[PDB]
RNA sequence: ACUCUGGUUCCUCUGCAUUUAACCGUGAAAAUCUUUCGCCUUUUACUAAAGAUUUCCGUGCAAAGGAGCAUACAUUGAGUAAAUUUUUGGAGUCCCCUCGAAAGAGCGGGA
């Protein structure tokens, strides 16, 4: 998946649950990442075991730290186009019959 | 990209990994120290510069102190783990 | 299409009272194909018969010499 | 410059804003981030630390060695580089 | 089969000569020579 | 080719027949450079 | 190196090297030559005659009006799209006969 | 005043901008739209309500669509043509999201599996029917019949595969066996179109016998499956593919005709309860809006006509 | 009424930029991340033309000409006209090192 | 892994080429109307300037279809391939005091 490099956005954007070393879990939308696999987390938030819950902002995140991670959550989100024709009011014109 | 994954077997016919190279080839068990305080048993049949193996067939011992052990059928290993490698007296060339 | 209740004129032939746009019939427009078009005019042309052009055309399947087209 | 992974690019464009930053050893430190490296060696001016007990102090410099950083808060703008 | 085996012949020719590419939409706008 | 009809219409020079487009090189346009020198004006700029 | 160092001050069109064609009707041979001031020694004759070349240029200029974006009427592709025209080549002078 | 029966800006509606005989013609299910193309190849799309703007036109076959429907879900739009080629469209994409590109002959019919995974199944000038999965680029079944197939649908469960073709003969392939399982026998000549009632215990078939015959189409029927015939309806020299179609509640079923009138049944009577004049030729494809009682028509006059109609 | 009096370049929409305009308005926050830069010179000395390649690189759809200078902040028609910046104009950018 | 397409050259249709400082045209015609100058026993054909509209010889691009020539699958939009101090080849493990049934946590201390 991620860094293939056909599908290195494989979790881009998602919203991810990372586990640090030292036990810490951080979350938040994980929007870039590096060869050292650093990461960049937008939105980022913090979570421990009680759960108790902080805001930090965008954190970037050393890869030397970095245990696993995991999605959380979708990216957020929000018969094309043209046209040639038509469609005025109208009736049916009577035929001929036998 | 694999040139250099090729290339890599020259050294070990004489470096201090020839210890795994005999353990291979001639197929002695190895009493692969490591961290985690834990002894891994087993033959290896892949080394690397990077002292990663695959073991085949392998006792796992620790103290947990009371003995405790378990038997793992094949593994793969972290050669970052590994300590000390020592061709176990309790076992032979096969 | 309920049908129109009553006799009809004695005097006005058949011709006269038909349903009719212009002086001589019903003129409407029409989309055919125009490949099988050219194809039954080539057939009735060349061999006599084609296919009835009538829309309803019940029974009457084949226009022209029929016997050749049952044939 | 040759190519460096996003993280690095950002962390330069960091520069001159306010950030904090977590140590190995705990310590947070908050400051003005006036030079990074591609290494994420980290100089700040106006710094303020806080141990992990609470306390703090103020601090004129510091230079922080990078693989000695355990995490960064960025500013908020910076999601528009 | 026969006459199935004929109708099968007179569909395949009728269809292909209908839609036939030199015959599609747009087609039949001949360059003067 | 000087004095063909339409010249080097037909090779890579110029784009085709249509005889829309030119694309010369730089011994092209200098010779033909100096074979207009009788027409052309000695002015190197519009200050004049 | 040193031809194309002197066609890049050249007259317009030897300072280009690519461009559109014109046509033959377009390009007028002489237009430089009464653009700029009259010779010092040319007669009277000459020197009006310059003048009032000047002068159409200039009442050409002053009333332009830029050419309407509308469409093409090609008069004679719809002659050559009817049963009524054919096409050929000829001599121009027998075409002109 | 008059009495009114839908949404629609007038009881009739003419749809004007296609180029050539409208073969095919279909409604969102969700009611908002409806899509219809033919030998011009261009696919335009509809709105059913106010002006009825030609929203969106999709092109890139390279024939012409002879049968066009929506999967149930309005997400997707099948189309399949002479190009000898099936198509999906994506709705919200506008973009061919799989072209299975594996018949060798001119593809008659089209219509995906109501629900589940989406399977289409589709018919053929090569002879066999093919149910397509959107998965694999390969066929999961190929039903060779002998002669070429002109209409096509699964039943209800989306498990058989019910065909028709100049044998006449429907068969009635079973996607578990690979056998047919039975046939349905009656019509006098080729088959132009099938279409499975909503509920799934019935089929219609038209065929150029110029009659429609309904089928009962459930696993078990104590006797004959046959369930009735309806006429009217004429097909003429043209020989197309005239379509059929059922009422969203299953009382009234319509088929194509060539005698310009739009005909409606009844299901339980076979009286005709609609012969509606307007076109002027061959009116091809008829369907009926899922929610409202509006009836659509598609003629080889190039138009196409909306109408309320009294659903008593 | 309909008395087009216009004097100056005026812009209908805002045009493309490769940083995004939040990103612009975020860094005026920050006054160690900007610059005020006055541009000086003699006449004609390549100033505004200058402007016009920082301009090209910042904006995607600037268009500069093949033979004749954009002059991007040369707004005035006079300017336009005369050829030469008589009022000074300020241009705002997001520019990388 | 998905669908996306053969190059060239030419013909013809359709649409667009108004935010003009300026320019579809590095060239340059004719007409009509309104007004003002000069011819003049009248009108036409005119003089030479302004303003407003037209026609005509031309221009560009996009898109679609066709017609000729020789012939090639890649490639577009969507998206692949380093064990020596700063990240990816281990400064790791183990043991006491505290709160608490419960398991962690202190810049806690020790090997
Ligand atoms: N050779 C050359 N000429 C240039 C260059 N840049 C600008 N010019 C020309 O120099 C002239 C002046 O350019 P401008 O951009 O108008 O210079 P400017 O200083 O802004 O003019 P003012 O602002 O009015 O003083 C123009 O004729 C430009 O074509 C250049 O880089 N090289
Ligand atoms: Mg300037
Ligand atoms: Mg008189």
């Amino acid at each position: 998946t991620i860094s293939k490099n056909n599908k290195m956005m494989a979790h881009l954007n998602y919203r991810m649950k990372i586990i640090l070393q030292d036990g810490r879990t951080f979350i938040g939308f994980f929007k870039a990442f590096d060869k050292h696999m650093n990461i960049l987390l937008a939105e980022c938030e913090e979570h421990r075991q009680i759960e108790e819950k902080r805001i930090l902002g965008l954190v970037l995140v050393r890869g030397e730290h970095i245990v696993s991670m995991t999605v959380d959550g979708p990216p957020p989100r929000d018969g094309g186009a043209g046209g040639v024709g038509q469609a005025k009011p109208g009736g049916r014109g009577m035929p001929a019959m036998p | 990209a694999e040139e250099l994954a090729a290339k890599e077997d020259e050294e070990f016919n004489v470096g201090p990994l020839s210890i795994l190279t005999n353990s291979v080839k001639n197929n002695h068990q190895v009493l692969i120290n490591c961290r985690n305080n834990k002894k891994l048993l087993g033959r290896v049949k892949a080394f690397d510069r990077h002292c990663n193996m695959v073991l085949e067939n392998v006792k796992e011992m620790w103290t947990e102190s009371v003995a405790k052990d378990r038997f793992i059928s094949k593994m793969f290993l972290r050669g970052d783990s590994v300590i000390l490698v020592v061709k176990n007296p309790l076992a032979q060339a096969e | 299409f309920k049908p129109e209740s009553g006799p009809v004129n004695h005097f006005k032939s058949e011709q006269q009272r038909s349903q009719k746009n212009t002086l001589t019939g019903f003129v409407e427009p029409a989309h055919l194909n125009e490949f099988h078009f050219n194809r039954q005019i080539r057939s009735f042309d060349t061999l006599g018969y084609a296919q009835n052009p009538t829309a309803e055309s019940g029974t009457t399947h084949f226009v022209g010499d029929v016997k050749k087209a049952e044939a | 410059m040759t190519s460096v992974g996003v993280p690095i690019k950002i962390l330069h464009e960091a520069e001159g804003h306010m950030v904090t930053l977590e140590t190995v050893t705990g310590e947070v430190y908050r400051g003005k981030l006036s030079e990074a490296e591609d290494n994420m060696n980290c100089q700040l001016a106006e710094t303020v630390v806080t141990f992990r007990d609470g306390r703090s102090h103020q601090l004129d410099n510091v230079f922080i060695r990078g693989n000695k950083i355990r995490f960064m808060i960025l500013p908020d703008m910076l999601k528009n580089a | 089969d026969s006459i199935l085996e004929e109708k099968s012949r007179k569909w395949k020719q009728l269809q292909g000569k209908r839609y036939s590419e030199k015959k599609k939409f747009g087609m039949s706008d001949t360059q003067k020579e | 080719w000087f004095y063909d009809h339409k010249p080097l219409a037909t090779t890579r020079f110029v784009n085709g027949p249509t005889y829309r487009k030119w694309a010369f090189s730089i011994p092209q346009m200098s010779t033909l450079y100096r074979l207009a020198n009788q027409l052309l004006t000695d002015l190197v700029d519009d200050n004049y | 190196t040193a031809n194309g160092l002197a066609l890049l001050w050249a007259p317009r069109p030897f300072n280009l090297r690519s461009g559109r064609t014109r046509r033959a009707v377009d390009v007028p041979l002489v237009k430089s030559w009464y653009r700029e001031h009259c010779p010092a020694g040319m007669p009277v004759k000459v020197r009006v005659s310059y003048q009032k070349l000047l002068k159409v240029f200039v009442l050409n200029a002053l009333k332009h009006r830029p050419p309407k974006p509308q469409k093409r009427r090609y008069l004679f592709r719809s002659f050559k799209a009817t049963k009524f025209f054919q096409t050929t080549t000829l001599d121009w002078v027998e075409a002109g006969l | 005043t008059a009495q009114r029966f839908s949404n629609l800006m007038a009881p009739t509606m003419v749809l004007l901008g296609h180029e050539g005989e409208i073969y095919t013609g279909a409604f969102s299910p969700d009611g908002t739209c409806l899509a219809t193309s033919g030998y011009d190849q261009k696919i335009f799309f509809w709105n059913v309500y106010g002006e009825c703007e030609n929203f969106s036109t999709i092109k890139g076959h390279s024939g012409a669509v002879m049968d066009l429907k929506f999967t149930t879900d309005s997400s997707s739009l099948v189309s399949c043509g002479t190009d000898k080629s099936v198509r999906v469209w994506d709705m919200e994409t506008g973009t061919c999201a799989r072209r299975f590109r594996t018949h060798t002959d001119f593809v008659n019919a089209v219509h995906p599996s109501r629900r589940g995974v989406t399977l289409v199944a589709s018919a053929s000038d090569d002879g066999t029917c093919r149910v397509h999965d959107m998965r694999t680029k390969e066929p999961v079944k190929t039903y060779t019949n002998r002669y070429q197939q002109t209409a096509v649908t699964f039943n209800d469960s989306s498990d058989q595969v019910i065909s028709g073709g100049i044998d006449n003969v429907l068969k009635v392939w079973d996607m578990r066996r690979d056998e047919i399982t039975y046939t349905l026998t009656g019509h006098r000549d080729t088959i132009t179109g099938i279409s499975l009632s909503p509920s799934g215990k019935f089929i219609i078939s038209n065929s150029m016998d110029c009659t429609v015959r309904q089928w009962d189409i459930r696993p078990f029927v104590p006797g004959q499956r046959s369930v009735g015939v309806f006429a009217g309806h004429n097909h003429n020299f043209e020989k197309n593919l005239l379509k059929c179609s059922w009422s969203p509640c299953e009382r009234f079923i319509t088929a194509g005709s060539s005698d310009r009138f739009l005909y409606v049944w009844e299901t339980l009577s076979k009286k005709i309860v609609y012969k509606l004049p307007g076109h002027m030729g061959s009116v091809n494809c008829t369907d009926f809006h899922p929610k409202e009682p509006i009836m659509l028509s598609c003629g080889s006059d190039k138009r196409v006509f909306l109408g309320e109609i009294d659903m008593s | 009424p309909v008395s087009k009096k216009k004097f100056q370049a005026a812009e209908r929409f805002l045009p493309e930029t490769v940083y995004k305009k939040e990103y612009l308005a975020d860094l005026m926050d920050c006054p160690h991340i900007m610059r005020n830069v006055a541009i000086a010179g003699h006449l004609h000395h390549g100033k505004t033309t200058f402007l016009d390649c920082l301009m090209e690189q910042t904006h995607p759809e600037f268009y500069r000409a093949e033979d004749a200078d954009a002059r991007f902040t040369d707004i005035l028609f006079i300017e336009k006209q005369r050829g030469c910046s008589i009022k000074s104009q300020p241009v705002s950018i997001v520019a990388q090192d």
